RNA sequence: GUUAAUUCCGAUAACGAACGAGACUCUGGCAUGCUAACUAGUUACGCGACCCCGGUCGGCGUAACUUCUUAGAGGGACAAGUGGCGUUCAGCCACCCGAGAUUGAGCAAUAACAGGUCUGUGAUGCCCUUAGAUGUCCGGGGCUGCACGCGCGCUACACUGACUGGCUCAGCGUGUGCCUACCCUACGCCGGCAGGCGCGGGUAACCCGUUGAACCCCAUUCGUGAUGGGGAUCGGGGAUUGCAAUUAUUCCCCAUGAACGAGGAAUUCCCAGUAAGUGCGGGUCAUAAGCUUGCGUUGAUUAAGUCCCUGCCCUUUGUACACA
């Protein structure tokens, strides 16, 4: 089995985030970045590093990575947290009211307002599901 | 009860005691609708011909 | 001969594989013919990488067995060379055709085996292995403590096995087992 | 793997003591092991969004 | 789920960790590229010898170079590229490029055995003996004894073989000693052989040595007969080592010529340069390999799976066991 163990992945998840942008498609070029910036001792474990770089930045290129921390995605996830829209869906014209939430608004003090709308109440009461 | 050929078209697993018996799915290149499982004993690949004597029996799928 | 390709004297066509079943498992036509049986190796490595040995070089490296041959793969090409030799001056036909002829006769078509025992049909290159196997070790057991050399005793397997005349030990041991997997069945 | 001649018997003594990693080679061997990979800071660039130059000489 | 792996992915009253595995070291292969070379050579020349311009020479000497030689720094392989399976993660299979897409060993965790060693020790507790000695030295014998059974191995049961000639190829290695008295041997004569007599070389890429090893290849003799298979037992003689060989130390010659015709129940080891055949070095060695440890030649059958037997590792279950 070529599996990469603890020590190939934590470390290239460490070279991959302290490096993104010097890191790229190649192995061959990569690999000789990952020489230059960590101290490896071995060309064994130099290799396993580097080609679990590769692997890695593959699943980047393709989507988000979960345990990693680009600054790029974090200033997507930012952004896309950020956005706010034009107009508020809670600011409705008409706002479907039910009978007895019109009750109990009428029991309380906002009894008649501007832009609600008693519909009708759902005749026939089936809502549980049925057993076995 | 003459004798049929039969295509390998799908190994599904080993079977037997000791792990000795391929179990086949096999399509006839007579009839090409029709096709079963039976049990070969050695080496199997997808796309060869075996030389059934009989086609009327047939393994239990386990 | 740059383009056709000569087993010594022997042309590489006019092969004609009988059992379609045994087309891609006999190594014999077009490509993988050589000028001898002998070769460097390799053909062990992978599952199916014995298939792709040719079925000369096969019999070249069942026939070396029992302790005291093991390891004499020139001496066992001579053997072959000679046999295939008697094969054309009693047969008047191609050796090599006489020898498909008598893997097709003399490979089993089912066995049994314990899953009390069930017969199941056997793999076709299991087939060409138990074919191999069987013709090699009749011929080593008419030669066995008799004036009738090794090379005449694997022609004569070979011819009786592509004859099916029945006086074959390999065609013996097929039909015994043929027969013992038709009973418990 | 030392012997000490107690009055009742012989004791054997067994003291592992694992060195560790230096630069210089004094305190312990110059080689760092083959398990700790040793990753350096990047240092804090600002990328400039501006093009000029540094015309000098 | 995956892996040779508590190897990882992922869940999560766990988080942060540690040994082990992995990682590491040596070995094997690929680099017509770097460094190297009169203790390795290469190819060109100059001669010499022989055959009819050309061919051979490990016959000689020198001109650049390292392909073959050796050993140093590097490099190269990582599931990297492609096509599929897979939570599209961990990973798995096949294929292209390619010397390799699992080479082999060493090291090897916690806990334990009342496993072996007092006959390895001037490691040692206690007990025994200590001068008519269980200390030490010398001579002889024994450790080899033979109605019997077991185990590891060698020789074979032959014609896929034996004998007799001819051809033709290796790598591990080792080699003149503190005491220490004992090395590897080229070459020339004597003898059939074991061996003996003299000059040399070597403290070793210098000399043995281009290590002219066997299996194998080629050509006769044999003819299925316990035979020219097999060489046990035994008689007569000749050499080496040592103070001393008788209970034959070993080796050589002639002769004697047994069982054994492929082996019952039972059972061992193994899957690639592997098993097996086959020979060569080291250790024991004054004399010495049927053992052991390394190396080389020829070199396959079948398998890429399984828990059926023998066992091992997790989870659950039950226990009236806990020297289990
Ligand atoms: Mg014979
Ligand atoms: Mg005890
Ligand atoms: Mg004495
Ligand atoms: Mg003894
Ligand atoms: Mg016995
Ligand atoms: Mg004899
Ligand atoms: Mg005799
Ligand atoms: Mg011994
Ligand atoms: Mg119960």
């Amino acid at each position: 089995g070529r599996v990469r163990t603890k020590t190939v992945k934590k470390a290239a998840r460490v070279i991959i985030e302290k490096y993104y942008t010097r890191l790229g498609n190649d192995f061959h070029t990569n690999k000789r970045v990952c020489e230059e910036i960590a101290i490896i001792p071995s060309k064994k474990l130099r290799n396993k590093i580097a080609g679990y770089v590769t692997h890695l930045m593959k699943r980047i290129q393709r989507g988000p990575v979960r345990g990693i921390s680009i600054k790029l995605q974090e200033e997507e996830r930012e952004r896309r947290d950020n956005y706010v829209p034009e107009v508020s869906a809670l600011d409705q014209e008409i706002i479907e009211v039910d009978p007895d939430t019109k009750e109990m608004l009428k029991l309380l003090d906002f009894g008649s307002l501007s832009n609600l709308q008693v519909t009708q109440p759902t005749v026939g009461m089936n809502f549980k599901t049925p057993r076995g | 009860q003459p004798i049929k050929l039969a295509r390998v078209t799908k190994v599904l697993g080993r079977t037997g005691s000791q792990g000795q018996c391929t179990q086949v799915r096999v399509e006839f290149m007579d009839d090409t609708s029709r096709s079963i499982i039976r049990n070969v004993k050695g080496p199997v690949r997808e796309g060869d011909v075996l030389t059934l004597l009989e086609s009327e029996r047939e393994a239990r799928r386990l | 001969t740059p383009d056709i390709k000569l087993f010594g004297k022997w042309s590489t066509d006019d092969v004609q594989i009988n059992d379609i079943s045994l087309q891609d498992y006999i190594a014999v036509k077009e490509k993988y013919a050589k000028y001898l049986p002998h070769s460097a190796g390799r053909y062990a490595a992978k599952r199916f990488r014995k298939a792709q040995c040719p079925i000369v070089e096969r019999l070249t490296n069942s026939m070396m067995m029992h302790g005291r041959n093991n390891g004499k793969k020139l001496m066992t090409v001579r053997i072959v060379k000679h046999a295939f030799e008697i094969i054309h001056l009693l047969t008047g036909e191609n050796p090599l055709q006489v020898l498909v002829n008598a893997i097709i006769n003399s490979g089993p078509r089912e066995d049994s085996t314990r899953i009390r025992r069930q017969a199941v049909d056997v793999s076709p290159l299991r087939r060409v292995n138990q074919a191999i196997w069987l013709l090699c070790t009749g011929a080593r057991e008419a030669a066995f403590r008799n004036i009738k050399t090794i090379a005449e005793c694997l022609a004569d397997e070979l011819i009786n096995a592509a004859k099916g005349s029945s006086n074959s030990y390999a065609i013996k041991k097929k039909d015994e087992l043929e027969r013992v997997a038709k009973s418990n069945r | 793997v030392r012997h000490v001649l107690l009055r009742q018997g012989v004791l054997g003594i067994k003291v592992k003591i694992m060195l560790p990693w230096d630069p210089s080679g004094k305190i312990g061997p110059k080689k760092p092991l083959p398990d700790h990979v040793s990753i350096v800071e990047p240092k804090d660039e600002i990328l400039p969004t501006t093009p000029i130059s540094e015309q000098k000489g």
